[PDB]
């Protein structure tokens, strides 16, 4: 813990935004085809998967923090996917890996603060939101 | 020394040059005769000219060091060598095929010498210049939601 | 198809099928046009109404 | 539907940009305590 | 010209009169619940 | 000729592009005669004939209406593997067992 | 029945408006009366037609000097008006250099043919076979024509309303599409030739629509 | 028919929480900078 | 039963004091006749379903935004007139430039959108 002050955060960061290239470089094909590139993707998705869930054990020795349970929560999901996969639906829960790019935010106080502003501001909008359905709800019992 | 090139008959004369360069810029349409496009190059040619002379008469009557500390005479700069370079490789053993349309827009970009003496909206222009860190911040916020309703839509309906 | 002393056709659309279909035939007329003489002989098809 | 789009947009449109525009003119006067206006007026007045 | 102009001159009315009936309720828009409200007026009304 | 139709069956072909294969090989039917000997196979990570012929067939009127309805029935799902599908090609092509 | 019966009324208000211009001129013998005589001058004009026609429909605009509430609202939105005009030259100038810019871009490549096989206009010529909702069973002869894109960028006022409409948020995938197929000077469309010259279309809505008219806005509640 | 109509929701979301940040990233740098503009006016002109 | 029940230990001449208790008062009636005319008849079938936003703007900060952006509304009723005035004129020119365009059925000026009359 020690010497995880300056290069862990940024070797996390820089998986982060690889994962999400990685993700952003993958086609989907129809009626379950693919390519060579899909399947080199798997294998980088399984050692980006081993190492989420490394640093994820690792940090405990956690709940309380918002952004960590997130990590925990999708790491905890890709092993289950993974699992599924290998002793089997099967590619539906694979949509759960887009929250990656999600927690680059926490390592990013800049735009963190930026999101909690923002979110903060949502507050004095809900009683419009209200009315909006209350709205909606008429018009539609209406129609 | 200095005293013409700050004349208003100056302005007046690189305003109607910008104009000149304006117009022969937005002339071009599809099916344009022949003559049209010779009187375009002439004219690109005879402005070029013109403006480089003017940059050189400038550089040796204000000063060298006083133009990079302002923003405005390294963008000059950057234009007029960016028209040198078009009209080299245009005339050069290069085609240039796509590279032509390019560089249009390059010297498109003379009616900014002329928007600079608002010194009226220029504020808004220094306020939002000084909060670039801010809107960067912001921009990148959404732009990060962008890729990641993407991703989830790549997931969904591929 | 080139290394195979083939054609290679495009078929983007429906406009496009009834012509990219019948152009095979250009290929394989090429031993045939080289034969010359040899390959010139009355050929009678079958019953089929004009 | 023409009083559905009067009331359902329009009037919402006008009530959401409304409370926005006075949060964010209240930013403005909670911002204004600590002076960060202050601090770009000290930057431009050395620029002339 | 007619479409074009009509686009424009209803756009820039309908921003006019949504940025008119804000400015209307400029008070309430930037109320600061935090230190008074006429609510406290009206509580105390129906306590009268 | 010996014609011997590969048709792609795999995934990326379903939608507009499959019913455009299933036009363009009725069509192509349409071009052979009596004389000429005909089959059609669809490989998907895996090659097989698309009829009940498993050979080529003199390609009459009974054969060739077999074969375009036959072709009218494919689906398509899988992942494409041309390797499986040349060979098949290529081996039915060295059959000489039947009459060619 | 109807249009005459109107007729007969237009009769009674000119004789009621040139009554109250004589006397309202005899006790005071600005430009809102010359407005007032003008609706009605033009009226006894009447009674090119059509030019004359639309220009009565000035009636209502002489209600301002009638009323103080509406004259007050008037030269409130010019103000508003004449304010705003710094904000309104740096918009036309900055939509003026994307229209060059698309002009550059996209000059005359957003020809087509009627059927999508011929790929120039000199084979875009004569009768072509379409078959209806895409069945094979169903043909039927029609004329091949080499159009041209509604909203084109051919010259320098095409690219501005293109452009205009662009900023509108209306039929703007359409022409992103469109662009994205543009292949060359005078050949026809290629799917997903070019994707990446989406980058002028987003550059322009983001710089224009997004963020110098909401600018607009933000400076008029200021 | 069938349970395909609950994918709808993602164009909800996608539509109500991208102009609700859409509106607040480009309003922000209108209402702020551009405040901030007419109050560095107002102190220039009090030094002019 | 319950309108009867508030009047008996309301009385009817304060019945009307209330803005939301005349509400209630008005809607019954409806109710009270479509069950007749069941076995015209979607007025007051339409007209029952005021009750929801009759009973649930009983709030705080949604009924005090719409009381006050209506009473903002109520005044300033001169820039509502202005736009009244562009509508108008705007329709007064293209009935006259534009009312002479076909409607067909397969274009955008259809039987549903066309300049041919005011409306
Ligand atoms: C009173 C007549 C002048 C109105 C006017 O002139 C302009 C010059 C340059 C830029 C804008 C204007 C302008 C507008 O009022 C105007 C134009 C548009 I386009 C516009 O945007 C309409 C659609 N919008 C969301 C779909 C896109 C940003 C708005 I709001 C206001
Ligand atoms: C017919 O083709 C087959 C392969 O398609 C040839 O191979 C033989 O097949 C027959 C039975 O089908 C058997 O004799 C053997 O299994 C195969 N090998 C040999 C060496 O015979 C076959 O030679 C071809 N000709 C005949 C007459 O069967
Ligand atoms: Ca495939």
């Amino acid at each position: 813990s020690i010497v995880e002050w300056k290069p862990f955060d940024i070797f996390i960061l820089l998986a982060i935004f690889a994962n999400c290239v990685a993700l952003a470089i993958y086609i989907p094909f129809p009626e379950d085809d693919s390519n060579s590139t899909n399947h080199n993707l798997e294998k980088v998705e399984y050692a980006f998967l081993i190492i989420f869930t490394v640093e994820t054990f690792l940090k405990i020795i956690y709940v309380r923090n918002g952004w960590n349970l997130l990590d925990f929560v999708i790491v905890i999901v890709g092993l289950f996917s993974v699992i599924l996969e290998q002793l089997t639906d099967v590619k539906a829960l694979r949509a759960f890996r887009v929250l990656r790019p999600l927690r680059l935010v926490s390592g990013v106080p800049s735009l963190q603060v930026v999101l909690n502003s923002i979110i903060k501001a949502m507050v004095p909008l809900l009683h419009i939101a209200l009315l909006v359905l209350f709205v909606i709800i008429i018009y539609a019992i209406i129609g | 020394c200095r005293a013409a090139v700050k004349s208003v008959t100056f302005y007046w004369l690189v305003i109607v040059l910008v104009f000149l360069n304006t117009l022969t810029i937005s002339s071009e349409h599809y099916n344009q005769p022949d003559w049209l496009t010779q009187i375009q190059d002439i004219a690109n040619k005879v402005l070029l000219a013109l403006f480089t002379c003017e940059m050189l008469v400038k550089m040796y009557s204000l000063g060298l060091q006083a133009y990079f500390v302002s923003l405005f005479n390294r963008f000059d700069c950057f234009v007029v060598c960016g028209g040198i370079t078009e009209t080299i490789l245009v005339e050069l053993e290069i085609m240039s095929p796509l590279g032509i349309s390019v560089f249009r827009c390059v010297r498109l970009l003379r009616i900014f010498k002329v928007t600079r003496h608002w010194t009226s909206l220029s504020n808004l222009v220094a306020s939002l210049l000084n909060s670039m860190k801010s809107i960067a911040s912001l921009l990148l916020l959404l732009f990060l939601f962008i890729i990641i309703f993407s991703l989830l839509g790549m997931q969904l309906f591929g | 198809a080139c290394e195979n002393k083939g054609y290679y056709y495009e078929i983007p659309s429906i406009g496009a099928i009834r012509i990219n279909t019948q152009e095979y035939l250009d290929v394989l007329g090429r031993p045939m046009v080289l034969a010359g003489d040899k390959a010139k002989q009355v050929q009678w098809t079958n019953v089929y109404l004009d | 539907f023409v009083s559905l789009v009067i009331f359902g947009s329009f009037f919402v449109l006008n009530l959401v940009l409304g409370v926005l525009s006075g949060e964010f003119s209240k930013e403005r006067e909670k911002a204004k305590a600590r002076g960060d206006f202050q601090k770009l007026r000290e930057k431009q007045q050395l620029e002339e | 010209v007619y479409f074009i102009s009509f686009y424009m001159l209803c756009a820039f009315l309908i921003i006019n009169l949504f940025v008119a009936v804000i400015m209307d309720n400029f008070d309430y828009l930037t109320r600061d619940w935090s230190i008074l409200g006429p609510h406290h007026l009206d509580e105390f009304k129906r306590i009268w | 000729k010996d014609m011997l139709i590969l048709v792609d069956v795999s995934g990326s072909v379903s939608g507009l592009t499959l019913k455009l294969i299933r036009t363009s090989v009725s069509e192509m039917l349409e071009t052979l005669s009596d004389d000429d000997f005909v089959n059609v196979a669809s490989f998907n990570s895996n090659a097989q004939d698309v009829s009940c012929f498993q050979h080529l067939v003199q390609a009459n009127v009974r054969n060739k209406k077999v074969l375009k309805d036959a072709v009218n029935n494919i689906t398509a799902k899988g992942i494409t593997d041309y390797k499986k599908g040349f060979s098949f090609a290529f081996e039915q092509l060295l059959n000489y067992n039947v009459s060619r | 029945f109807r249009n005459t019966i109107l007729g007969y009324f237009d009769y009674a208000f000119t004789a009621i408006f040139t009554v109250e211009i004589l006397l309202k001129m005899t006790t005071f013998g600005n430009y809102f009366n010359l407005l007032d005589m003008l609706v009605v001058g033009v009226s006894l004009v009447s009674f090119v037609v059509k030019i004359l026609r639309v220009l009565r429909v000035l009636r209502p605009l002489r209600a301002i000097n009638r009323a103080k509430g509406l004259k007050h609202v008037v030269q409130c939105v010019f103000v508003a008006i004449r304010t705003i005009g710094n904000i309104m030259i740096v918009t036309t100038l900055l939509q003026f250099m994307f229209a060059c810019i698309g002009v550059q871009l996209f000059k005359g490549k957003f020809y087509r043919c009627t059927d999508e096989a011929k790929s120039n206009p000199e084979e875009c010529r004569g009768l072509f076979i379409l078959y209806k909702d895409g069945d094979v069973d169903s043909p039927v002869v029609r004329e091949r024509i080499w159009q041209n894109s509604d909203f084109n960028f051919d010259n320098v006022l095409s690219a501005m309303m293109a452009l205009f409409t662009v900023s509108t948020f209306e039929g703007w995938p359409a022409l992103l599409y469109k662009a994205i197929d543009s292949n060359g000077e005078n050949i026809g469309p290629i799917y997903n030739h070019r994707v990446e010259i989406s980058i002028f279309f987003i550059i322009y809505i983001i710089i224009v629509a997004f963020f110098m008219m909401n600018i607009f806005v933000g400076f008029v509640i200021v | 028919s069938s349970s395909g109509m609950i994918v709808c929701i993602y164009f909800i979301i996608l539509f109500i929480c991208g102009n609700y940040i859409l509106l607040n990233v480009f309003l922000a740098i209108a209402v702020d900078n551009l405040a901030d503009a007419e109050s560095l006016n107002t102190a220039q002109k009090e030094e002019a | 039963v319950e309108m009867v029940l508030k009047v008996i230990a309301f009385k009817p001449k304060g019945y009307f004091s209330d803005a939301w208790n005349t509400f209630d008062s008005l809607i019954v009636i409806g109710s009270i006749i479509d069950v007749a005319l069941s076995e015209s008849i979607t007025f007051f079938r339409l007209f029952r379903v005021m009750r929801l936003v009759k009973l649930l703007s009983r709030g705080e900060g949604i009924r005090t935004l719409l009381w006050t952006f209506i009473k903002s509304f109520q005044a300033l009723p001169y820039v509502a007139l202005l736009i009244a005035m562009l509508f108008f004129i705007y329709a007064v020119i293209g009935m006259q430039m534009f009312g002479k365009v076909a409607m067909r059925d397969n274009n955008q000026i259809n039987r549903n959108n066309n300049f041919q009359t005011f409306p």
